């Protein structure tokens, strides 16, 4: 769930999902358009291509189970659909952690209209 | 939460 992805990402990072990913670039926290701005950007268009592959699964709001080992994120065996979401959350705030020494804060609210063109998964 |  959306939730557990904000808590899996204040963990690697940090930083708040809310305000610190949720508007950033084109990709993060909303949005289809555009070249993405930096690394910290592709980590969530991917992630929204990591998403986009579970057209029958429920990402915002089907929660998942995950555990740490020795500070590895390890998804726990749920549905399918659970299993492939957390999957593609662990992605992301990997990531979005191997890509902090480029975070920018300029990039936070990124107006929308900056952001045009697709790029395909 | 972010969207995605």
């Amino acid at each position: 769930s959306l939730l557990e992805f904000g808590k899996m990402i204040l963990e690697e990072t940090g930083k708040l999902a809310i305000p610190s990913y949720s508007s950033y670039g084109c990709y993060c926290g909303w949005g289809g358009k555009g070249t993405p701005k930096d690394a910290t950007d592709r980590c969530c268009f991917v992630h929204d291509c990591c998403y986009g592959n579970l057209p029958d699964c429920n990402p915002k709001s089907d929660r998942y189970k995950y555990k740490r080992v020795n500070g590895a994120i390890v998804c726990e065996k749920g549905t399918s659909c659970e299993n492939r979401i957390c999957e593609c959350d662990k992605a992301a705030a990997i990531c979005f952690r191997q890509n902090l020494n480029t975070y920018s804060k300029k990039y936070m609210l990124y107006p929308d209209f900056l952001c045009k063109g697709e790029l395909k998964c | 939460i972010a969207r995605s």
